[PDB]
């Protein structure tokens, strides 16, 4: 049992702003088939395709209603009737009732606390499929068992791995490494060298574009930054580590000014993860 | 054993810089960089991202890898060697360096230019003084010698790349 957060910048991780819009009530449930196409053909609200057009709504019996997503408000968001609201023969305005303003978000949801303000509000498009989170499990058991095996050999106890997505296919596993000759062997950056040294000779030196890390903790400054150089596309790890550059100390992922931005999804099997060690 | 790298700065920081050019004219972010114990350096390393194609081959921990180097064929704690070790570098350290050189505890960085696009010491970020208990030691800057040579290579660079 485990669920998976989004770190996003501070930026991103409020509430969603809202908007006003106008809806009106779907008197005749037969009728909203038809409304539906009739309105959303005038305002198709291209630029908040996040929204469902049918809001329903059950009554304390089970007895089911709806209102309809009219349109957006205007700058003077008046008390509007239909006859003001949709143009005709465009729109058969049979069915419905009065139009009110209602508040909706501006913006998809991203995180699931931002889906629960927003699903309050009005309906929403949207974590992780079934078979998503199985696959992501078994890699997370991988590094689990990687950063077992280096506390058992006397290193720290970090595990990670490079997976492409395309195929999912491991690129690369290995764990800290960290020893008195050679201190910044950390987890990240040996997998980082093992995606490098099997790459050919045609590439680009942004040795992990397109691909997965799965770490059993969340990197230190030096491994989130290289991850940045190295444009890793998204990142998953288990617990956070104190001084962690995705999500405790910094977000680096999510920097404007940085010439890379990428998803990092934290508390993938974090119950065993947990008891491992920080990075660094 | 560790001002006593600094004495040479001119010298030192004249030999980054003719690794900058290097660096540049291989098609390589210009930076060059040299690590000084006691007088003697025990390591120099230029830009080597688009030569080995690994992202994470910086100036700087090329240095640091050819420092371990040293320490490893001479028998030499890395600890004692790097805690009074100099670094000159032409570019003030990438946020991944910074952390690098917290990490071996290396104590006073020399460094030329701002690095506005990655800078890690103050720049964007400030790993290199930032409250990081975890993550090794926080050292000092000497910034801006010869600042206005080395940005200058940076700025060509760019102009040169897609
Ligand atoms: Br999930
Ligand atoms: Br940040
Ligand atoms: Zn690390
Ligand atoms: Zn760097």
């Amino acid at each position: 049992q485990w669920q998976a957060l989004p770190v996003l910048s501070e930026q991103q991780s409020g509430a969603v702003e809202l908007i006003l819009a106008y809806a009106a009530p779907v008197l005749d449930k037969r009728q909203t088939s038809r409304l539906l196409r009739e309105v959303s053909a005038v305002y198709p609200l291209p630029a908040q395709p996040h929204l469902k057009r049918v809001r329903p709504s059950r009554s304390a019996g089970g007895a089911q209603s709806s209102d309809l997503l009219l349109c957006l408000a205007g700058p003077s968001a008046g008390p509007r009737s239909l006859a003001e609201l949709l143009p005709r023969p465009a729109v058969d305005p049979r069915g419905l009732g009065t139009p009110f303003l209602v508040p909706v978000p501006a913006r998809p949801p991203l995180t699931r606390s931002q889906f629960e303000e927003a699903r309050a509000h009005w309906p929403t498009s949207f974590l992780f499929s079934t078979q998503e989170r199985a696959a992501m499990q078994t890699h997370m058991e991988r590094v689990v068992c990687a950063a077992q095996r280096a506390a058992a050999q006397g290193l720290r106890a970090v595990g990670a791995v490079v997976v492409d997505p395309a195929s999912d296919r491991v690129l690369a596993t290995g764990h800290d490494c960290s020893s008195v000759a050679s201190p910044l062997l950390h987890a990240v950056m040996v997998c980082i060298d093992l995606v490098a040294q099997g790459q050919g000779e045609d590439s680009l030196p942004y040795v992990c574009t397109g691909y997965d890390l799965y770490v059993t903790r969340e990197p230190c400054v030096m491994c989130a930054m290289a991850l940045v150089h190295a444009r890793i596309q998204r990142v998953f790890y288990g617990a956070p580590s104190p001084d962690g550059a995705l999500g405790t100390l910094f977000r680096v992922h999510a920097r404007p000014d940085l010439n890379h931005r990428f998803q990092v999804f934290r508390g993938i099997l974090e119950d065993q993860c947990r008891q491992l060690d920080p990075d660094p | 054993p560790c001002v006593v790298s600094v004495q040479e700065t001119e010298k030192w920081m004249e030999e980054a810089m003719r690794m900058a050019k290097e660096a540049l004219e291989n098609i390589e972010v210009p930076v060059g960089c040299l690590m000084v114990y006691n007088n003697e350096v025990v390591g120099k390393g230029r830009n080597e991202v688009n030569q080995t194609k690994n992202a994470t081959r910086h100036a700087e921990m090329v240095a640091i890898d050819q420092v371990l180097d040293w320490c490893h064929q001479h028998g030499q704690s890395p600890s004692t060697v790097f805690e009074h070790t100099v670094l000159y570098v032409t570019v003030e350290p990438c946020i991944m360096c910074a952390a690098a050189l917290r990490l071996m505890k290396i104590p006073l960085v020399v460094y030329g230019c701002q690095n506005e696009r990655f800078g890690g010491c103050g720049s964007v970020l400030n790993i290199a003084s930032a409250d990081l208990p975890n993550t090794g030691r926080p050292f000092q800057c000497i910034p801006g010698y010869r600042a206005e040579e080395a940005v200058e290579l940076l700025k060509t660079f760019y102009k040169q790349e897609n």
